[PDB]
This record gives structure tokens, sequence and C-alpha cells, in this order.
């Protein structure tokens, strides 16, 4: 019934138990009888009281040891009182003798009366039958003996009769073991006790398969047959969450990329759930995740490109100017390209790509700046330059899909000054305004630009107004008062000229 | 020095009723259950609870609060020929509910049928121990 190993037990034996008595006639008998409920068990029993000189031994089979190093034998028997019984006192006794021998031959035909081992004189422990007269008790003494340590193959057990009435019920012959524990994610295997009762194993255990061994596991196997508090920890792998005592696999929408204390997170922002198991919570299409970015990171859009772009040209340099994109899909690291294309010159879209050697100030590629300016221009040349938005993942993500440019002329002059501003509709509260487009625009018209400051009072802030249209309002002025007015033009090739200085006063 | 019993109505001995054996001091008794062939469909076959009663239980063939129960004959199949058990007549049993035995008594054995006899009349046995002076 306990957890410890069977070797040999009366209960267990294959019809006859079949053990050697000497001498065989008026020795050990055979005598059996059933046990309550159902059980056949081999008694033997041996009542010579009345005999002067008495002498019994009863050899038990071959008892193999099984890679044992301490055997723990419990035996069962029942005695009388040698007051309560008619005789001659000394004659009768109530103590017996144990023996032992160790044997390497599997079929010994016989072993020796001498060559045993003796261990202790046993007698009934606490109390004897005598056995009473009146009414039949069934008696409750078992008594439990060790031997240890063991060197041979296996053993034989004996038994030795002074001149007692003794019926030995039950021999059970087992060896105390430590259980399969699986603690602190790692295995522990069966093990056997020392060879003495103060003797302990050190036990160190294989961690389960989807783990990997940060600290030695290690455990002791005490004599009684209990395992000792773990010294070292396990840690499962990468993927694998350390829930239930064994390694187990993170759910569908989990992830566990570095082999931590913690349990698998669920899938980042925009992040598409993987199978049963997952290291990382892969990126769905459209979206994607750099190389040396962490994996705690959702997944990121590609940039769109910045909306707005102001050109200025110089007699053999061109300058550029942009603003922040519109959509920064997550990551900070944005970075901006110029790409040369000369597609300017001529009607086609078929063009030849800037080979000669073009010089940057600020950067060439992966510029951090908001503004370009490029040193070396061909004079009379129609050029087009391309700047380009790049992130952090943008080369891990497909290339983007547009790109803000704007085709300008090196050698044309910026446009002229406005020849007239004139004011349509002038209110307490508005003042209207409507000008001429310059006398020399030297390209196309794109944007004009009307500045607003105080007259007769202290320099206030002028106000920049962008409008395409040739016509324009005010919102919000204070009545009584004189503004100037200058109406710059913008094109592609560059920065402008003020215009007639307008004295408007409010109405 | 050993007595053999076979405990079937088939036997000559048990028919007659009044079956008895004169035993000794730390003499043998073994009693045999009725053994059938695996052809037996078990319908004809025999199989007996074994009581040791006194004087009134031997003569009304009655156990209850009579005697004990000693003995079952309950699979008649057996590997080893039929099912053997054995009785030491000892003045002195070492085991607490061991049976003792005492020169120049009688003691009475009956059985009773486990599918049955209906109270009418059942297999007995009388067994009477001789003193020390018959005994050597």
């Amino acid at each position: 019934p306990a957890n410890e190993v069977t070797l040999l037990d009366s209960r267990s034996v294959q019809g006859e138990l079949g053990w050697i008595a000497s001498p065989l006639e008026g020795g050990w008998e055979e005598v059996s009888i059933m046990d309550e409920k159902n059980t056949p068990i081999r008694t033997y029993q041996v009542c010579n009281v009345m005999e002067p000189s008495q002498n019994n031994w009863l050899r038990t089979d071959w008892i193999t040891r099984e890679g044992a190093q301490r055997v723990y034998i419990e035996i069962k028997f029942t005695l009388r009182d040698c007051n309560s019984l008619p005789g001659v006192m000394g004659t009768c006794k109530e103590t017996f003798n144990l023996y032992y021998y160790e044997s390497d031959n599997d079929k010994e035909r016989f072993i020796r009366e001498n060559q045993f081992v003796k261990i202790d004189t046993i007698a009934a422990d606490e109390s004897f039958t005598q056995v009473d007269i009146g009414d039949r008790i069934m008696k409750l003494n078992t008594e439990i003996r060790d031997v240890g340590p063991l060197s041979k193959k296996g053993f034989y057990l004996a038994f030795q009769d002074v001149g007692a009435c003794i019926a030995l019920v039950s021999v059970r012959v087992f060896y105390k073991k430590c259980p399969l524990t699986v603690r602190n994610l790692a295995q522990f295997p069966d093990t056997i006790t020392g060879a003495d009762t103060s003797s302990l194993v050190e036990v160190r255990g294989s961690c389960v398969n989807n783990s990997e061994e940060k600290d030695v596991p290690k455990m002791y196997c005490g004599a009684d047959g209990e395992w000792l508090v773990p010294i070292g920890n396990c840690l499962c792998n990468a993927g694998h969450e350390e829930r239930s005592g064994e390694c187990q696999a993170c759910k569908i929408g989990y992830y566990k990329a570095l082999s931590t204390d913690a349990t698998c997170a669920k899938c980042p922002p925009h992040s598409y759930s993987v199978w049963e198991g997952a290291t990382s919570c892969t990126c769905d299409r459209g979206f994607f995740r750099a190389d040396n970015d962490a994996a705690s990171m959702p997944c990121t859009r590609p940039p769109s490109a910045p909306l707005n772009l102001i050109s200025n040209v110089n007699e053999t340099s061109v300058n550029l100017e942009w603003s922040s994109p519109q959509n920064t899909g997550g990551r900070q690291d944005i970075s901006y390209n110029v790409v040369c294309k000369k597609c300017g010159a001529g009607d086609p879209s078929k063009c030849r790509p800037c080979g000669s050697g073009v010089h940057y100030t600020p950067q060439q590629n992966g510029l951090k700046t908001t503004k370009v300016s490029i040193t070396d221009l061909l004079a009379h040349t129609n050029y087009t330059f391309e700047i380009w938005a790049v992130n952090g993942v943008s080369k891990y993500n497909p290339n983007p899909d547009q790109s803000v440019s704007v085709t300008v002329t090196t050698n044309q002059a910026a446009p002229s000054s406005i020849a007239l501003v004139q004011a349509k509709e002038v209110t307490r509260y508005s003042v209207a305004l409507a000008w001429l487009e310059p006398d020399r625009p030297n390209g196309v018209i794109l944007e004009y630009e009307v500045k607003y400051y105080e007259k007769d009072q202290n320099e206030r802030s002028y106000r920049i107004v962008r409008t395409a249209a040739r016509n324009t309002d005010i919102k919000g002025l204070n009545p009584l008062t004189s503004y100037v007015f200058h109406v710059r033009a913008r094109t592609a090739a560059g920065y402008g000229d003020f215009s007639e200085p307008l004295e408007v006063t409010t109405n | 020095d050993r007595y053999a019993v076979y405990w079937n109505s088939s036997n000559p001995r048990f028919q007659r009723g009044d079956y008895h054996i004169d035993v000794c001091i730390n003499d043998y008794l073994d009693v045999f259950c009725p053994h059938y062939e695996d052809s037996v469909p078990e319908d004809k076959t025999e199989r007996y609870v074994l009581y040791m009663v006194n004087f009134d239980g031997y003569s009304a063939c009655d156990h209850t609060s009579k005697g004990f129960k000693r003995w079952e004959c309950n699979r008649p199949h057996s590997p080893n020929g039929p099912l053997k058990f054995s009785e030491k007549f000892q003045l002195f049993t070492p085991f607490s509910l061991g049976f003792e035995f005492r020169p120049g008594r009688e003691y009475f054995y009956i059985s009773s049928a486990i599918p049955d006899n209906g109270r009418r009349s059942c297999l007995k046995l009388k067994v009477f121990v001789r003193p020390t002076n018959s005994c050597m």
C-alpha cells in the first residue's frame, strides 16, 4: 500500500512459499489459515515448548536487491505466555532470533547454519497474546528491523526458535523510495536511499524539453522516502510560459521573445496573431517592423510625403524647403533623401539621371534637417528634385508610393515686383484687396503673399497670408487705424519683391 | 498418521451418515473439495461451506450461534488437482484464532450447500481424539 517497493511478501507468493526448514519434521510447519477478506497466506507455526533443548531454522527463497542499499523487514507474529501454559519455566520462551546471509548464487541448494549473520532477538511489543481462554482476539503486534549496507547480488532470511510458541503471520521485505517529482520547472527521477538512516542522496535532475537551465537543479533523497527543499531554479525557454509546473506554449494571440520570469504578452497594436507557441507576433500586410527594433514595439507604417515645398534659386546654386510629414506611422526616426532627376529639360517623361558630381552642403541622403542646399548646378538647364521621406522601417517596408517633387530652372530669374494694388471693399471690420500679376514673371506663378502692419502706431508683427488667387480679405480688425500692405509673387524660381505701400485706414 | 477425507456426496462413507474417524495427538486431517473437469457445465457441480459445530449442531444441521466458519469449496476448477485444507490435532496453538484439541473428547464438522439442502440433511463428519493411554 505504501510508496516503498516490495521485494518479498507472504500474500504476493504464487501458491506455496516453499521454505527450507531444519529440522523438517518437528520444526517450522506451513499451517495456512485464511485472513479476511479472501486473502490466502502461508503461515509458519512452531510450538515445541515441552521438549528441553530447542533449535529451529526457516530459510526464505532468493531475494534480489534490484539496486537497493538498505532493506527494511516487517514481521507479523503471534506469541503465547509461558506462565499461562502448563510446564517448567525456561523450557518455554517469548523471544526469537533473526538471521540474514548475502549471496550471489541464484538457486543455492544449501546455505550453512554457521554462515548466517544475526540481527536481533525479537519479542512481541507492546502487548502479547497469552492467549485469553474466555474469548479469542487477534494480535496487533508488527516488528520492524533494518539491514544495510549490502555488497553482494542478493540475500536470504532465516528465523530461529529457542523453545517458544510462535506463529509468523506475514513477512514484508521492502526498501525505502524517493518519488518522481517535477519541482522548479525541472524533472527529478525516482532514487534509492543511502546505506544508512542518516545518509542522503544528491539528485541532479534534468530540465523539461521546452526549457533552459539557468541554475543547476538539485535535491536530497531522505532515508524516510521523501524529497528535500530544492537547490537551483530552471526557467522555460523563449516562446514558452512558466505555468502548471511543466513548460506550456503561448496561446493564439500571445508571444514571448526572451527567456524571462514574465508570462506570454499579448500581440502589440496592428500585429497579426500567429500559431500556438510564438516567439514574436508577425506584422500583417501594409505594416512592418525593423530588424534592429525591439519585439515589444508595435507594427509601424511607412511615412507620407511632406505636403508643402518651397524653392529658391541662385546664380549657380539652389535651396529647397519643406515641413514635417502627415502620417509618421509610429517611428520617430525620420530622415530626408534628395534625388536628382534632370527630367525638367524636355517635354517627354523619358530622361537621363544626374550622373555628374552634384555636391550638397548639409547632406547627400538621410538628412535629419528640414532644409537642404545644392552647391553646384549647370546653367541654362532645367532640373527636377524629389524629396524622399525615409523612415527607419521604410527599407523593410515596400518603397513609398509617392514623394513630393518640384521642377525648377537654374538660369531663370526670380519674379519682379507687382505693378499696382487696389482695395475694393473697405469697412469698419473688413478690408478687401485686389492686385495684378508682375510684369516679368520668369516662370508660372504659384503663390501670392500679403503683408499686414500698423501705420502711425508702434511696430507691430507683420502678418503674412498665403493665397493662390489674386483676391483676398481680412477678418478681425480694429476701427480708425492706418494699415500698409505689400503683395509678393512666388514662383518655382524663387523669392519675389514687395509691392506698392498701400496706406488704407479703416471705416 | 495423516487422514485423507474426500468431501463429496458420491463417496460411499458419507452416504451412511455414521462416518467417524479415530485420531491421535499431533495428527493431520486433509479435506478435499469436489474437483470437476472443464467439460462440466457447473450445474451438477457441488460447492460447500464447512463449519465446526457442537453436538446440537451435528444432529440439527445448524451453524447459526452454534459453530464457526472453517473452509469454503468455492472454485472447483483448481490447477493442482482438488482444493486441500490441512488441520493439525495439536494440544496448544501458537496462532491467536487457531483451534486447540483435547484428548478423550469429540469434535464435530458440518457443510452447507451454496445454491440447496433446505435444512433436511447435511454431509457430516464425526472427529474423536483418542486419550494419551490409547496413543502409544
